[PDB]
DNA sequence: TCCGCGTCAGACTCGTAGGATTATAGCATACGTG
DNA sequence: ACGTATGCTATAATGTGTGCAGTCTGACGCGG
């Protein structure tokens, strides 16, 4: 995988609710990663590594 | 005048394994697969051929 | 060494201490130079003993002169190195250590036991926080955490009369201290004020617990180790390599960390040091203790030296890599060759050829044996040698001994018993093995680089074993279905084919000949072709009434090549058989016939004769593969070039905005899909009969003698799905994902596909290899679980003396009867007499076989229904009866008592599903559905007859159906079932119920990509809950405006409009509500989501018109990929996602009380005097409708059926003919041919325990799950003595769960959760008397059935007598 | 008692192939056996 | 005497971190 910006969703985390859950992640080709993703309640959250 | 570009040759699709397969065309892309990984496995005879 | 009995308790640490001879006190593994034990060290002599067989270390006592002697100055015994993997250790651990098993193995178990948490004991052990064991003043109470704050209040405060400690000391000391008699009656009464079902179930397992803990005779403390046992070294070995180098197990690098770290303790201890560093080495100490027992559990596995982590204890008991599956079931054997294996087209059946070499190897000590007793050898040595040398009579003496003694030959994988077959070794020179051509079908082996195992049998039993039960002749139908898998195939059938098939005049027609002799005289002559109609006589020989043959002799009108084949034919069948062209499926039929009409013998040499004859005419024939031979039809780029114009008209319509993207992509599938179909049938219809061209006075009409396609018509290989892609069209390849591709391959492999057709062929081969490879594990792994359940079932008694049995009926599904009820209920014991139509005489006895003759009486006299002697329906404690199985499917007559079915059962299931895994998956590459299922034609005449259909007529004046499961029969003249079709919801029928209709009409017509929403009430649509933007969605168009509502499912839907229903209500001019007739309900249908709507609120509807369009996108080909894991979820007893609601107990419906549509149902049975409430969705919608007769168990909701709502309710014999017909459905989609007994077994295991409802005269008392035969066996003294009954209630078990349930542990941990299984096992203090398989394979000893049914049996009147 | 999210359990069976680590001072009396 | 083992040195120095992060369906077990 090519370091950069990469924007995915899994298409169902809880098919509970079966809402498309966007996602965005830093790779980079040495350091720490960097992410984004919402929820259900579309509240964007940060997860280093 | 839409066309912009267009593929070089006619086995550009193809590797170095599958170019050497005559008639490729006319044939199962499994069979085919199965056939240029054997043609690697081909132990060189005594007098070439 | 012959026992009883294997036992598990808890290792106690004065228990540990009686293994250990020593204490290793030094990480010191040997000394650097002199490769020797250190003193009390890890490879210490004086603990685990000495080096070789009689030697001390020092040298002093040597042999055996000092038997038993010890050594002064090393310390060290003089017995064998065998005591050095039986002598074990221990260390004195400086403070007590946790058990890792007894803490992290959920349930926590040492925490469950003191009803504390997990992270309450974690801090308490790594001294983050105090707890209390005992508080005298009752200020502060037992098990109460303190913090570092929260010790020093109570310390100045109160004090002393508080007793608070912290790590494993603290812990220890609270398991030696609480008391399992008190706080058992304590749980008891607090059970019986107020119960739920959490509460309740806490308290029993607690309870049992701790009944169980003093009856086991465990203690709590041992849950804690004070002492830590060693391994004998040389299961952990510190062994040198040939380069000078060592290697040592990890277990050895384990135990240095724990007594490096335990000696630091005791040196710390010595030097009263501060408390912060103890902490540190206690914490330390359990880091390693816990790393020992099961590394990667707590935390971060130890890595060690190559950065991978070090192998612990665990690690070597657990799962594949464990001991169990790697060195125990499994084994290396000796007297063990394989080889590349070759055909053997020369070989009789009882034959396979053995290279010389092999053989020679293999049979070593038979030579040495053979060669002691002629006097050529007077010693072994010496017979060594003279084999070595290869001597030329030494090679006669392993000919002779071979004669007469039978072989094994394994190929992998094997799926079913028949993957090992015996036959009589044939000496051949050359390192190839030649095997049977017609027992490949059972291996599966291929001729392209396949190899084979052999084995000899060894003892005279297992000469006998071979010649008798796994000999290829005795082996011949396959045991999954009655069916031969001893057939021809390949050029065997092609031959034949040529033989018997006809053609026009030829060389000498219609001659007349004296006999099939003057037939091969002719043809052999040069003056008949073998396809010259020519009358000759035969004579043939047909069975009587009673065993003698009836000679008849008559003028047939055959060919010369079929009167040819009559010379190989017995005289015993009809001559009929051979007077049609003969393929494959006609040839199985010859073999079958001739097994079922004269017996074993016969068919052994007629199946031989029949593939040498195969052969040879099919080399005589000279059938080839030239490109002349692809012939494409006349008209290809006629059809393809205007069914692409068709597909491009839909393509212009969709951008201008009418047809939807998912109404097109169902459109374009079916003109390809009938494209497809019409290039198939113009290329047979041009190929099949392309002999159009033939003599005699003018022309006739002829088969086509392309050699492709006799090939394929013939039934030798390839089919007309093959022929598609060479001389017609490929078809549409399938994506990896699962999905097809829209545009297909266009070329075939004569005109050759251009750069793409193969970049798009590429994508379909790729993904259908790629489950070839991944998908195999699934159903690998299918036939593994359904094992293991399985494994317990043998034939036990000869008759269970019991009467219940299961009705079967005739599968006749899809107009075309599916499979017949002959075919259904054969070699099956009946349980009800079942006589003819006329009730006035019996003709079928109650407890009798049913031979196929028997069966053939069924079809005069026409059978309804039978109760059939089923499996379940089996009495016999601890296996079945022959009786309740039938026939031996595989043998043809009714089961031997002894022999082993769970097994049997498990591998015919899962054989199908691993072997339709890879053989179209390698060979496939596309999909080749057709499923456009648009109407009903009705093909004879019949009156209409629907069954569970409410409908309702509309404006144009049709039969519409508002039922969802509707079925419709075809009635003939007498009045039975003839046809059977599903019409599905929404459909219009042609003529109604009761109504006349003709051959070849359409009675039913309905839109296949698409679910209509149907309304059974006339009036206008009204909106509720279908807010734009929340619930549903808007898109319009140009000029006029005809906008399209989508509705949104939870998926595509806000928070804000979660618990709002979408619906359209039905309402009148006025603007209220319109009662559907007969019931009071406002007419609302609630549209699920993804649901188009065309008409928006405020239009007109009469009754019968669609409100809206669910749609139905369904088109990835199920195969096997997609239709195994339905077979596991059934298998396994996972309840479905949406389940269907059914009555409880018999009596008058009364509808109840509502929540915000939630409805309720108030049902008071009409003698049950207690009312039952259960609770029931809105959206969903129900079968009934309120007040009515409903009985046990009827459908109130629509879905799928959870399988314990049906045995919960139904009783066995609905769960069991569910789960048949569900299993079944999936494999005969599959055209996979499985009895349904076979299924039958492992339903049968699947209804192993039960839970028990009643308190008895045994303490079984509530909450209790037992086995079903032991609560019997329980029953049958309760009826002899009175007592009190053990009433129950019968509980259904998925596989995994069943494996685990069986009372033998080691069957279970031999499974999986291996760390589990265990600790469970330990803790109640279980001893496993061994009847499984597993069970008795493991310790090595006679398997208690088959072969040694009747041994295990003698042992047990040893135990009976006395 | 029910919902959310944490850990923990599986993932077919047999055959073949070949290799390499870093570093722990420096010197003077104390402890164990021919 | 020979090998192993124990012992002491005196500028000041006083809280670690390191390393793989598209598995996945299914099933419980503690809080919230
Ligand atoms: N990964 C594999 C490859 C092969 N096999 C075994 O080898 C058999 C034959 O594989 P193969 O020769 O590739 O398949 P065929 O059906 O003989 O097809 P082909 O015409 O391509 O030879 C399989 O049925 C199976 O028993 C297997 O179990 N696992
Ligand atoms: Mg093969
Ligand atoms: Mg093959
Ligand atoms: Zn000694």
């Amino acid at each position: 995988r090519s370091p950069g910006v990469f924007f995915d969703s899994d298409k169902g985390k809880t098919h509970s609710s079966g809402k498309v859950l966007y996602n965005a992640r830093i790779i980079p080709y040495r350091g720490s990663w960097l992410d984004f993703e919402f929820d259900p309640k579309d509240n964007l959250f940060v997860r280093i590594d | 005048d839409q066309v912009d570009y267009m593929d070089v040759s006619t086995q550009q699709v193809v590797s170095v394994g599958a170019s050497l397969i005559p008639f490729l065309e006319h044939d199962d892309a499994n069979r085919a697969l199965m056939g240029a990984n054997m043609q690697r496995q081909a132990v060189p005879t005594l007098r070439a051929d | 060494e012959e026992f009883d009995a294997i036992k598990i308790a808890l290792a106690s640490p004065d228990m540990i201490r009686s293994w250990s001879f020593g204490e290793v006190k030094k990480p010191e593994t040997i000394n650097y130079r002199t490769f020797k034990p250190e003193r009390d060290g890890l490879f210490c002599a004086r603990i685990f003993g000495p080096v070789k067989d009689y030697e001390c270390l020092c040298g002093k006592y040597k042999r055996l002169k000092h038997r038993g002697v010890i050594c002064e100055k090393c310390g060290v015994e003089v017995t064998q190195t065998k005591v050095r993997r039986e002598r074990m250790g221990h260390i004195e651990l400086a403070s007590p250590t946790a058990h890792i098993w007894f803490l992290k193995s959920l349930p926590s178990r040492i925490g469950l036991l003191l009803d504390m948490p997990l992270r309450d004991i974690e801090r308490v052990l790594y001294f983050e926080s105090y707890v209390v064991i005992e508080g005298g003043m009752t200020n502060l109470e037992r098990q109460q955490i303190l913090t570092e704050e929260q010790y020093l209040d109570a310390l100045e405060e109160f004090g002393d009369e508080f007793d608070a400690k912290m790590g494993a000391e603290a812990i220890q000391a609270l398991l030696k201290s609480m008391d399992l008699e008190q706080e058992c009656e304590q749980l008891r009464e607090e059970l019986n004020e107020t119960n739920s079902e959490t509460k309740r179930k806490k308290l029993t397992k607690r309870i049992k617990l701790l009944e169980a803990f003093v009856q086991s005779g465990n203690k709590p403390e041992w849950m804690i180790l004070t002492v830590l046992p060693v391994l004998p070294p040389d299961l952990r070995p510190l062994v040198p390599l040939d380069g000078g180098r060592f290697a040592t197990s990890d277990l050895n690098d384990l135990y240095r960390r724990v007594i490096n770290r335990n000696n630091r303790l005791k040196r710390l201890l010595d030097l009263a040091a501060p408390d912060i560093i103890v902490r540190n080495e206690k914490r330390m100490l359990q880091e390693a203790v816990d790393a020992l027992l099961d590394n990667g559990r707590r935390g971060r596995a130890i890595t060690g030296s190559n950065k991978r982590p070090l192998k612990s204890l665990a690690d070597m008991i657990k799962g594949k890599q464990g001991r169990f599956r790697q060195n125990l079931l499994g084994k290396r054997v000796d007297y063990s060759g394989r080889s590349v294996i070759t055909v053997g087209p020369y070989l009789r059946l009882h034959q396979c050829g053995l290279p010389k070499k092999m053989a020679l190897e293999l049979f070593k000590p038979f030579i040495y044996g053979k060669l002691e007793l002629r006097g050529l050898a007077t010693t072994i040595k010496a017979a060594k040698k003279m084999v070595e040398r290869e001597e030329a009579v030494v090679w006669d003496i392993l000919d002779e001994v071979i004669r007469e003694h039978p072989v094994l030959l394994n190929r992998a994988p094997t799926l079913h018993r028949l993957g090992i077959q015996a036959f009589e070794p044939v000496l051949i020179e050359g390192k190839a093995i030649q095997l049977h051509p017609l027992v490949c079908a059972a291996y599966n082996a291929d001729f392209d680089g396949d190899q084979m195992a052999v084995h000899v049998p060894l003892t005279l039993e297992a000469q006998l074993e071979a010649r008798a039960l796994m000999m290829s002749t005795n082996n011949i139908l396959s045991p999954a279905n009655g069916e031969p898998i001893i057939v021809p195939s390949q050029d065997v059938v092609l031959g034949l084919y040529y033989m018997t098939r006809d053609c026009v005049n030829a060389k000498g027609e219609g001659m007349v000949l004296t006999g099939p002799k003057e037939a091969e005289r002719l043809y052999r002559s040069g003056l008949a072709s073998l396809h010259a109609r020519v009358k000759v006589r035969i004579t043939e020989y047909e069975k009587d009434a009673n065993g003698e043959l009836v000679a008849k002799t008559s003028l047939k009108d055959t060919t010369v090549g079929r009167a040819i084949l009559w010379m190989i034919v017995p005289k015993g069948l009809p001559y009929s058989i051979v007077n049609q062209a003969l393929g494959k499926k006609a040839i199985s039929k010859m073999l079958n016939t001739c097994y079922r009409i004269l017996g074993l013998k016969p068919t052994v040499i007629f199946a031989d004769q029949i593939m040498y004859t195969g052969f040879a005419y099919a080399a005589r024939s000279g059938a080839s593969v030239g490109i002349d031979d692809m012939v494409i039809p006349e008209k290809k780029h006629e059809i393809i070039s205007e069914a692409e114009a068709e597909v491009a008209e839909i393509q212009e319509q969709f951008q201008s905005g009418l047809v939807t993207a998912g109404e097109r992509y169902n459109k374009v599938i079916d003109i390809w899909a009938a494209a497809n179909d019409r290039v198939s049938k113009a290329m047979m219809d041009n190929l099949q009969t392309e002999t159009v061209i033939n003599r005699d006075g003018q022309e006739e009409k002829q088969v086509s003698f392309n050699s492709i396609y006799m090939m394929a018509d013939s039934g030798a290989r390839g089919s007309a799905a093959q022929i598609r892609q060479l001389a017609g069209m490929r078809g549409l390849m399938a994506k990896p994902d699962g999905s097809i591709i829209e545009t297909p391959i266009t070329a075939n492999f004569r005109e050759g596909l251009n750069v793409l057709q193969y970049f798009i062929s590429t994508h379909g081969a790729r993904k259908g290899l790629a489950d070839t490879a991944l998908k195999t594990a699934n159903s690998g792994y299918l036939t593994r679980r359904l094992v293991d359940v399985a494994q317990d079932l043998v034939v036990t008694e000869d008759d269970c003396g019991t009467h219940e049995g299961i009705m079967m009926t005739p599968v006749i599904e899809g107009g075309d009867v599916k499979e017949p009820l002959r075919d259904r209920v054969l070699g099956r014991v009946t349980a009800e007499d079942v006589l003819k139509p006329g009730t006035a005489d019996i003709l079928v006895p109650r407890n009798t076989l049913l031979h196929e003759q028997w069966c053939d009486l069924l079809e005069e006299n026409s059978v309804d229904a039978v109760k059939v002697r089923s499996v379940v329906s089996c009495d016999t404690d601890f296996g079945v009866c022959a009786h309740c199985y039938g026939r031996d499917l595989a043998r043809g007559h009714i089961i031997n008592k002894g022999e082993a079915i769970g097994v049997i059962a498990a591998q015919s299931i899962g054989e199908p599903g691993t072997q339709l895994t890879m053989r179209t998956f390698h060979i496939g590459g596309a999909a080749s559905r057709a499923a456009a299922e648009s109407s009903i034609q009705v093909k004879n005449k019949g009156s209409i007859k629907l069954s569970n259909v409410k409908s309702v007529v509309n404006s144009s004046g049709k039969l519409v159906i508002t039922s969802r499961n509707t079925e419709l029969k075809l009635i003939d003249e007498f009045g039975r079932t003839k046809e059977s079709y599903k019409v599905p919801y929404g459909a219009v029928l042609a003529k109604g119920d009761g109504e006349q209709v003709a051959g070849g009409e359409t009675v039913a017509n309905w839109d296949p990509h698409t679910m209509p929403v149907i309304t059974e009430v006339s009036g206008f649509v009204r909106f509720t809950d279908m807010i734009d933007g929340q619930t549903i969605t808007r898109q319009t168009d140009e000029l006029t405006g005809l906008s399209s509502l989508v509705v949104l499912d939870s998926a595509e839907r806000t928070a804000g409009g979660k618990d709002l229903r979408p619906a359209l209500k039905i309402v009148d001019a006025q603007g209220n509500d319109v009662l559907i007739p007969g019931t009071d309900m406002p007419a609302q249908y609630f549209l699920p989501g993804k649901a188009i709507v065309q008409l928006e609120d405020g239009v007109q509807i009469s009754s019968g018109d669609t409100l809206a369009r669910i749609p139905q996108e369904s088109g990835g080909t199920k195969d096997i990929t997609g239709g195994l894991p339905r077979v596991a979820d059934l298998f396994e007893a996972r309840r479905p996602k949406e389940p269907a609601i059914l009555a409880e107990i018999s009596g008058i419906v009364s509808f109840g009380k509502e929540t915000k549509g939630k409805r309720r149902l108030v049902i008071t049975p009409v003698d049950g005097s207690d009312p039952y409430e259960e609770m029931i969705p809105k959206w969903r919608q129900l079968n009934v409708f309120e007040g009515e007769r409903v009985e046990r168990g009827d459908v109130i909701s629509d879905g799928p059926e959870a399988p314990h709502d049906i045995l919960r309710l139904r009783g066995v014999h609905a769960v069991t003919r569910y789960i048949v017909n569900e299993v079944q459905d999936v494999y005969r989609l599959q055209g996979v041919k499985i009895n349904d007994k076979h299924i039958e077994v492992i339903v049968r295991q699947m209804l192993r325990k039960a839970t028990i409802v009643n308190a008895g005269s045994s303490d079984f008392l509530e909450g209790e799950q037992v086995e079903y035969s032991r609560v019997k066996i329980a029953n049958r003294e309760l009826e002899a003595n009175g007592k009190v009954g053990a009433t129950y209630s019968r509980d259904l078990l998925g596989i995994t769960k069943a494996s685990l349930a069986t009372e033998s542990f080691i069957s279970a941990a031999s499974f999986q959760e291996t760390t589990r299984v265990l600790t469970e096992a330990a803790v109640a203090g279980k001893r496993d008397e061994l009847r499984g398989l597993k069970e008795n394979v493991i310790v090595g000893r006679l398997i208690p059935a088959g072969t040694g049914y009747a041994y295990h049996q003698d042992r047990m009147r040893r135990r009976a007598a006395g």
